[PDB]
RNA sequence: UCUUUGUAAAGUGCCUUCGAAGAGUCGAGUUGUUUGGGAAUGCAGCUCUAAGUGGGUGGUAAAUUCCAUCUAAAGCUAAAU
RNA sequence: UUGACCUCAAAUCAGGUAGGAGUACCCGCUGAACUUAAGCAUAUCAAUAAGCGGAGGAAAAGAAACCAACCGGGAUUGCCUUAGUAACGGCGAGUGAAGCGGCAAAAGCUCAAAUUUGAAAUCUGGUACCUUCGGUGCCCGAGUUGUAAUUUGGAGAGGGCA
């Protein structure tokens, strides 16, 4: 919803999302909407960032 | 097996029909149980009229076109026209039909007037009142009967132009019959230069 | 639609005052939305094309519309779906040439 | 009742009225309509010609309500006008105040001309009408107004 | 599923009822029924509605 | 929201993304047991639209059933009757493969109640489905009245009697002229129109 | 006998913008079985496999043009039985 | 080196649940033949008996991907009727519904998919207390791959005006 509204100043994506379906559209979603995105190592590192076990995006 | 001059009969009793035979011995018993259930039910809702105000409605087919009957519920168009909300009406006994439409003014007015007749003749107790019991009536249908509307007066003048009403039926049938064919003829006359 | 006022014929029926009530919201159900389009565009641009849809594209380019519509009908259910599929395979043919 | 039946009177007689030679056996000629083409042909053909075979066209999902068209004959037309006003209408036979006879409201679809109405004018509202029934109605001074 | 109740025409019922009421006022039929009306001053016996 | 994307992508089954995921996933699921516990649903959108919610007491099982017809279980194909009943081979099971899949799971996790089931994959021998089960005696479902209806005993083994989505589809429970044999139940309808109703005053 | 709830709950009128609505599912072929459903009533196996003024239905198969209705592939529900 | 995450496991780990019975009625699956056809193979018996799985006091069904074609009805069920009818059938023997109408009873709805993001507002369990079919702490957790509030097509949501 942040990307669709263009409300995202920067978005990171995890690569360890075991069902890739949840994150596959994210780079293409981030592109057409023109928001900067980086694919990053660690869904667990994302989880630590957001005080979780896993977040798959920050 | 087949013998002298009799109508040929079809008595479907070649299955184990004798296992599925129901005698309605409890006709009298069921009627008593039903009246008791009506009696107890009316007591539990002691001031309420034991029925929901049902609407007026024209019967579907060409066979029953002439008849008007009690339907399921009032159209949301009718209820808004009266001045109420479906959520409110369902609590004061005015049954509401969401699937029904109004494509006909006389059903529209007859149902709206049915609604104003209901409001003026019912009293809703405030939730924090004294419950002034008001001589409950057990039938909202009997309170607002479904009367067939009158069509015209019992005697009018005779006017005539020379149609017989028979030519107009033969013409209407025949015009309908060849209408599709007459389009294709007119299509050809449209393409013939 | 105004009835002819008699029990036979094209518009047979009682002549009444028509009202044409306000449309039901379930009638609008089939309409597209800019929400659903934005998702479908971004999903097609990432998913790709099915094999028969690729074979349909070549059939349009080489064999033509008649042959393409024939295979689409075999691959899909009916004539109606076939034409709609070929029609969208033609829009992608025209569009991809530009970009 | 059981006491009036011939079963009571057959008590003491060996065969119960069924004969000694050709007895009462179970199903000597078959069951139901068996052998209708073969050994019951002499009965079928005599009493039920037309029984075997098919005749016309099929109609799937036939709704009987479609064809609902009860007929009202002209000799019965004046029975639709109520009894109290009927005598008044015949004796005061006149245009400009003819009774209105709503035939559909009574439960009839078509009006047939079985004939001999009085010459009292009548307004006849109908769905369908027969040629003669409308002819006879005009000759009585009245009219047929087609109702849907 | 033996037939237990037997339907009688409504009008015939009321015909037989009217016959039974009519036979009430006949002294000869009431004695013939064995209804000990020898000491009854008249038949049909009608009492004031205090009873 | 992201589920709309999952919905639109999942319809693109023949595309290379889904076809590739199909081949690797179907191999992985086949290597596991014919019924095994899925930690998470493979599709968030399908599980939740059918009634799953990511809360304690909500379960998902992955199951594979064998495909094809149902061979008539007769020794040496001998049916012992009329030729019309002599068929053995090309006879079709009247329930769905989704139904047997969730009946087999319902016996495995007999403490739960089958909420639904859905297709995940298929190959030549096995059709793969995910079953949604709801723990009725988990207090998170005993409370939260959106879900506790399944705790009521009238919903014991819904998959067994045919009360799931595939169960209602197989019994033909639908409105319309097309389901006249199966509206109130085929056997209920049959017994109703094969009963001789006799009133006290015979009609 | 047991507070008398704190800056909250829902309903209505007018006007603008929108308004997601269920997929190996629908649908088609075939097979079997079933049905009163008959160029196939339902169901099921296999093969194919969609869409968004779309889809389903409108009891004779098929193009073309309309029209009338409903909104599937998710779910609960007393009574009359 | 030390902590996670995912998946998988183990414990007489803490607390639960299922299994069997009965089975008249109910929901499914599976499934005959005798018989009738004066023989018999389709048919019929019968979508029955027998077999198997699963419930409740009722079950199923159920608020239309309905019926219709009308001047339109309006969830489901059941009765009367439609009707031994439309229709199916070696079109033989036989079989065979539904719409409308009258009535009994009538009750409605809710999830998914939405733009809480100025605050996961959500829930189990453990301990503590209490006025124990539960409430309030606190804590570990579960959970953002989405648990609450809000909407369900009959609408609704955003924003402006009592």
């Amino acid at each position: 919803a942040l990307i669709e509204n263009k409300k995202a100043k920067l978005v990171l994506i995890a690569n360890d999302v075991d069902p890739i379906e949840l994150v596959v559209f994210l780079p293409a979603l981030c592109k057409k909407m023109g928001v900067p995105y980086a694919i990053v190592k660690g869904k667990a590192r994302l989880g630590t960032l957001v005080n979780q076990k896993t977040s798959a995006v920050a | 097996a087949i013998s002298k001059n009799l109508p040929i009969l079809k008595n479907h009793f070649r299955k184990h029909w004798q296992e599925r035979v129901k005698v309605h011995f409890d006709q009298a018993g069921k009627k008593v149980s039903r009246r008791n259930a009506r009696a107890t039910r009316a007591a539990k809702i002691a001031p309420r009229p034991l029925d929901l105000l049902r609407p007026v409605v024209r019967a579907p087919t060409v066979k029953y076109n002439r008849k008007v009957r009690a339907g399921r519920g009032f159209t949301l168009a009718e209820v808004k026209a009266a001045g109420l909300t479906a959520a409110y009406a369902r609590t004061i006994g005015i049954a509401v039909d969401h699937r029904r439409q109004n494509r006909n003014q006389e059903i529209f007015d007859a149902n709206v007037q049915r609604l104003k007749e209901y409001q003026s003749k019912i009293i809703v107790f405030p939730r924090n009142g004294k419950a002034p019991e008001a001589e409950q009536v057990l039938s909202a249908a009997a309170t607002f009967p479904i009367a067939q509307p009158a069509t015209d007066v019992e005697a009018r003048a005779v006017q005539d132009n020379g149609e017989s009403a028979f030519r107009t039926l033969r013409l209407a049938r025949s015009e309908k019959k060849f209408r599709g064919i007459r389009e294709k003829r007119a299509r050809e006359k449209a393409e013939a230069e | 639609t105004v009835k002819t006022g008699i029990a036979i014929g094209l518009n047979k029926g009682k002549k009444v005052t028509s009202m044409t009530p306000a449309p039901k919201i379930s009638y609008k159900k089939g309409a597209a939305s800019n929400r659903t389009k934005f998702v479908r565009s971004l999903v097609r641009e990432i998913a790709g094309l099915s094999p028969y849809e690729r074979r349909l594209i070549d059939l349009i380019r080489n064999s033509g519309e008649k042959r393409a519509r024939k295979v689409a009908k075999k691959r899909l259910g009916s004539f109606t779906r076939a034409k709609a599929k070929v029609e969208e395979m033609n829009n992608i043919i025209a569009a991809s040439r530009r970009h | 009742p059981s006491r009036f039946t011939k079963t009571r009177k057959h008590r003491g007689h060996v065969s119960a009225g069924k004969g000694r030679i050709g007895k009462h056996r179970k199903h000597p000629g078959g069951r139901g309509m068996a052998g209708g083409q073969h050994h019951h042909r002499i009965n079928m053909d005599k009493y039920h010609p037309g029984y075997f075979g098919k005749v016309g066209m099929r109609y799937f999902h036939k709704q009987q309500a479609h064809f609902w068209k009860p007929v009202l004959n002209l000799d019965k037309l004046w029975t639709l006008i109520p009894e109290d006003k009927r005598d008044q209408y015949l004796k005061s036979a006149s245009k400009e105040t003819a009774p209105v006879i709503d035939t559909l409201a009574a439960g009839y679809g078509k009006i047939l001309g079985k004939g001999r109405i009085p010459n009292v004018p009548v307004i006849v509202k109908a769905r369908f009408v027969s040629k003669l029934a409308e002819e006879k109605i005009r000759a009585a001074g009245g009219v047929v107004e087609l109702i849907a | 599923w033996r037939k237990w109740n037997v339907k009688v025409n409504h009008n015939e019922k009321r015909y037989a009822t009217a016959s039974a009421i009519a036979a009430t006022a006949v002294a000869s039929l009431v004695l013939a029924r064995g209804h000990r009306v020898e000491k009854i001053p008249e038949i049909p016996l009608v009492v004031s509605t205090d009873l | 929201g992201a589920y709309k994307y999952l919905e639109e992508l999942q319809r693109k089954k023949q595309s290379d993304v889904l076809r590739f995921l199909q081949r690797v996933r179907v191999w992985e699921y086949r290597q596991k047991n014919v019924i095994h516990r899925a930690a998470r649903p493979t599709r968030p959108d399908k599980a939740r639209r059918l009634g799953y919610k990511a809360k304690q007491g909500f379960v998902i099982y992955r199951v594979r059933v064998r495909r094809g017809n149902r061979k008539r279980p007769v020794p040496k194909g001998a049916t012992y009757g009329k030729p019309t009943n002599q068929g053995v081979n090309e006879l079709k099971y009247q329930r769905s493969l989704r139904a047997t899949a969730e009946e087999r799971v319902g016996r495995r996790a007999a403490n739960l109640r089958v909420l639904n089931s859905y297709w995940v994959n298929q190959d030549s021998t096995y059709k793969y489905f995910e079953v949604i089960l709801v723990d009725p005696q988990h207090k998170a479902i005993r409370r939260d009245a959106r879900y506790n209806w399944i705790c009521d005993p009238v919903h014991k083994h819904r998959e067994a009697r045919g009360l799931t989505a595939t169960g209602k589809k197989s019994r033909g429970i639908n409105k319309g002229h097309k389901f006249n044999n199966t509206k109130a139940g085929r056997r209920k309808t049959w017994k109703r129109q094969n009963t001789l109703s006799l009133w006290r005053y015979r009609k």
